[PDB]
RNA sequence: GCUUGACGAUCAUAGAGCGUUGGAACCACCUGAUCCCUUCCCGAACUCAGAAGUGAAACGACGCAUCGCCGAUGGUAGUGUGGGGUCUCCCCAUGUGAGAGUAGGUCAUCGUCAAGC
RNA sequence: CCUAAAGAGUAACGGAGGAGUACGAAGGUGCGCUCAGACCGGUCGGAAAUCGGUCGCAGAGUAUAAAGGCAAAAGCGCGC
């Protein structure tokens, strides 16, 4: 899949493209975490059992559900009952998840000129959202509930975001 | 990798209507057909 | 001009130092620095008070005469009576040709009356500070550092970095990445 | 006035000072919390009481990281 | 007048006023100062009485600092009330003054005008004062 | 790094218990290439007996496996006897008592010294 | 004596920050997840089998006082005893004596064991 | 807790606050782990939810007042 692809040309090219003196400090992606914070289920507690099932299909790893860390009465919740779920992807799963999201589903989202370069932190990690849960080809169109805002987060071994951006120049990232 | 809790994972069969085929693994166990893919998108080439 | 007479002191303590200021009219002191051991001395209150009426007493080299042997010192600190205001103790710092030393140098403000912010906008000059602490070689210690306020408008602030200093003089506070306001022009009180 | 209350005193503090000869079972310190920690030959009660478990002499040394105060028993 | 915005405790013990003022005894902001030479106590209405008299005299320019803040509450027992029955209620706030403390400072005026502006202020205060000038050390 | 730093924090409680009890200790070090064993007297000051895979009859090439840890364990037990020591306490040094560390301990028990 | 690991003594004069440097060995990163073992998901961490690559990260060593931390001498405050005053506070004789600040120091010093010179 | 005078104790119709319970796990043990907060990035939330990273080290926590303690954490989770 994308394992051998990374170490055939992407890794060798980025070695001399930033003029590096050693080979490990070339940026690589370690983990991808999805997350999707369900603002609802404040009292109903009826979408956790539905958010667990759908998020399974995209990846195939059993998700873990996260709980509130505080009270914050402004949202009429408190710690103890869950508000969101998350999954962590590593090694083979996160590469094969990338290409499926890279172009099996991302081109067919709706409207997009590309992925902006302004969604970078100061260290070299990328984060971007997904406006609809049905976008992926792993689920249907009718037997799924309403809009759910799944998210993508990227984590790379980049010292600063520019070579992180440079690493993402490969992988055919739609960067404008 | 924990067992009995991760549902079926396989290699499926992906085939875009433009003839594009990429053997990538997913969790459907059935062949799929794509109207559009990477080789036929306006944003990827400048349309 | 800058000369002081001193005598060696040998009876130390609180009781002995109180007798000096009642019976004899003397002032306890100590000389330290260079590469030598400290040395307790005594000196007349009338002589030290007369020398301190001069402006550049703390930013000038003073020739101390202990016994018959003379030596080059500098007033480093000064203890005063909180109520009456006279000097109770004084310590001197030995001066060596090649050794950086720290001193307190008064500021001089000139042409205040012709300032742009004063005659045009009717502002008032406010001196936030009056002296700066410098570190330099003994051969180029200035008696006073010059600051002018002719080209200062209403609301403008003068900082340490703005004012110029004689060659070989370091401002210490500016060296530690902390520039402090010196003077400003502000609107009238009433 | 709505203030006239207080509680009985608890008689805390050091009971044996440095250099004194002790026997096993002797109470060395009465405490809230651990101002002093148990060193060698010293036990800790459930209310943080330091007591002797051997015969010897009180030491009262400060040592280690954290700057802790220790009480220990040494040879006389 | 002058008093803290809020305090941890309502009342306080009387205490004692001893020692000289080795801190707060230098001219730190202005060019001239009024300084206490005897010990005592200033009641926050004397401070306000003395601030008006000083400021009303200059009436043209000049910056003024007050270096004293009354933060000690004192109580009083109402009249026709016996001894005991709890501590009395707080009536006014006050400051402790030791010999050598600087009370007021001024700059931007002449030495002759400041010297006669500080004389008007000193006539409202229940303690001995003196006129001092800023020095390098 | 964090990986090693958290292991030394993990191993402090057992080591401080032994100083209180003033008992002889058998300390173990495990790396990606070798494994180590030391017998330390009563207060962390002196080392009585030692054995590792760097002895010039075990430097054969395969020292990062289970059975290599078995030979050193039955070898440190022999050296402990020559020092006239038994009745020690096993110190796992924050490593889990599961793998090469466990195989090391069993060899010591068979070697003669008893915990 | 030289270098690297394990365990200690001592808890900043020993720390932080900046710069340079170390792979012969050791150590660290590293490959894979068959097999023991593991994740409220993930071989990330714990664990197992070595070994192709590198000293990048980490760790160690060496430099610098910038920050931190130590810090005199002298004076001052307080104070036990005896005695005075103008007695809400002080003074004298005698003994004791800070805190702050100033000159200035500091990029630690040792012990046992095992591998290479 | 202060008064209370650096061992203990020490009065007033002196200055301030709490108690007349809780818990079969909130106890024992083995194993494992560190907080509050700030900033940056990220779908509806947007100063404050969940997610990623850096800093931070105790400014968090401790059933219940205040004081004294807390890295072998005395704080947090899991099996028995
Ligand atoms: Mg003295
Ligand atoms: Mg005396
Ligand atoms: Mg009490
Ligand atoms: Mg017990
Ligand atoms: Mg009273
Ligand atoms: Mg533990
Ligand atoms: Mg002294
Ligand atoms: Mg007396
Ligand atoms: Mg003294
Ligand atoms: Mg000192
Ligand atoms: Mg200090
Ligand atoms: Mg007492
Ligand atoms: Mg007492
Ligand atoms: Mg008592
Ligand atoms: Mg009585
Ligand atoms: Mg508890
Ligand atoms: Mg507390
Ligand atoms: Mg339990
Ligand atoms: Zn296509």
């Amino acid at each position: 899949r994308l394992k051998e692809i990374y170490r055939k040309e992407i890794a060798p090219k980025l070695k001399e493209e930033l003029q590096l003196a050693n080979v490990m400090e070339v940026p690589r992606v370690t983990k991808i975490t999805l997350n999707m914070g369900l603002g609802e289920a404040v009292g109903d507690k009826k979408i956790i059992e539905n958010a667990v099932a759908d998020l399974e299909k995209i990846t195939g790893q059993k998700p873990v559900v996260t709980y509130a860390r505080k009270s914050i009465a402004g949202f009429k919740i408190r710690e103890g009952w869950p508000i969101g779920v998350k999954v962590t992807l590593r090694s083979d799963r996160m590469y094969e998840f990338l290409d499926r999201l890279l172009s099996i589903s991302l081109p067919r989202v709706r409207d997009f000129r590309g992925l902006n370069a302004k969604s970078f932190d100061g260290r070299g990690n990328y984060s971007m959202g997904v406006k609809e849960q049905i976008i992926f080809p792993e689920i249907d169109y009718d037997k799924i509930d309403a809009l759910r805002g799944l998210d993508i987060t990227l984590t790379t071994t980049a010292r600063t975001d520019d070579e992180g951006r440079a690493l993402l120049r490969a992988f055919k990232f739609p960067f404008r | 990798m924990k067992a009995d809790i991760h549902p079926t994972y396989e290699a499926i069969e992906a085939t875009c209507s433009c003839g594009n085929v990429i053997k990538t693994r997913s969790t459907l166990c059935k062949p799929i057909h794509l109207d559009v893919c990477s080789e036929c998108h306006p944003f990827y080439t400048g349309k | 001009d800058f000369i002081l007479n001193a005598q060696v002191r040998s009876d130390l303590g609180k009781g002995a130092s109180r007798r000096l200021r009642r019976n004899a009219g003397l002032v306890p002191a100590v000389v330290y620095g260079g590469d030598k051991e400290p040395q307790s001395v005594t000196l007349e209150l009338r002589e030290i008070a007369k020398l301190l009426e001069n402006e550049a007493a703390f930013s000038h080299v003073i020739a101390l005469n202990v016994g018959g042997a003379k030596e080059t010192v500098l007033i480093k600190a000064l203890q005063r009576h909180p109520a009456k205001g006279f000097v109770m103790h004084a310590d001197f710092l030995r001066v060596v040709a090649d050794h950086k030393l720290t001193a307190h140098v008064p500021l001089h403000f000139i042409n205040e009356e012709v300032a742009v912010g004063v005659k045009q906008a009717g502002g008032e000059i406010s001196h936030t500070i009056s002296e700066v602490e410098v570190s330099c070689l003994p051969k180029d210690l200035p008696e006073f550092i010059e600051v002018d306020m002719a080209k200062v408008e209403l609301g403008q602030i003068v900082h340490l970095s703005d004012l110029k200093a004689p060659k070989g003089v370091e401002l210490v506070q500016l060296a530690h990445g902390n520039d402090l306001a010196v003077a400003n022009i502000h609107a009238s009180r009433v | 006035t709505r203030n006239g209350r207080d509680s009985e005193s608890k008689r805390l503090g050091v009971k044996l000072f440095g250099g004194q000869a002790v026997k096993a079972g002797n109470i060395l310190v009465r405490q809230r919390g651990t101002k002093f920690h148990a060193g060698y030959g010293v036990g800790l009660g459930k209310d943080h009481t330091l007591f002797a478990k051997v015969d010897g002499v009180v030491k009262f040394e400060t040592k280690g990281a954290f700057g802790r105060k220790y009480v220990s028993i040494v040879a006389a | 007048m002058l008093q803290p915005k809020r305090t941890k405790f309502r009342k306080q013990m009387t205490g004692h006023n001893r020692g000289l003022a080795h801190r707060g005894s230098k001219v730190s902001f202005g060019e001239y100062a009024l300084k206490a030479t005897s010990r005592g106590r200033l009641t926050a209405r004397q401070i306000e009485s003395a601030r008006r008299a000083l400021t009303r005299h200059v009436k043209r320019g000049g910056k003024i600092w007050i270096r004293v803040f009354p933060d000690k509450p004192v109580t009083k027992k109402p009249l026709e009330v016996r001894m005991g029955k709890g501590k009395g209620g707080v009536e006014y706030w006050v400051a402790q003054i030791q010999p050598g403390k600087v009370l007021y400072e001024i700059e931007g005026v002449s030495e002759e005008l400041a010297r006669e502006a500080f004389a008007l202020a000193a006539a409202k205060l229940p303690l001995a004062t003196s006129f001092v000038k800023r020095t390098v050390m | 790094s964090v990986k090693k730093e958290t292991r030394l924090r993990r191993a402090r409680k057992a080591r401080l218990k032994m100083r209180e009890l003033e008992t002889v200790r058998l300390c173990v070090y495990r790396s990606s290439q070798h494994i180590y064993a030391q017998v330390i007297a009563a207060d962390g000051g002196k080392v009585l007996a030692s054995a590792s895979t760097l002895d010039k009859d075990l430097r054969e090439g395969a020292t990062g496996n289970i059975d290599a840890a078995k030979k050193v364990g039955q070898l440190v037990a022999e050296r402990a006897k020559a020092a006239g020591v038994t009745q020690v306490a096993f110190d796992r040094s924050g490593f889990k008592y599961h793998g090469r560390v466990k195989a090391l301990a069993d060899a010591a028990r068979e070697g003669g010294l008893e915990f």
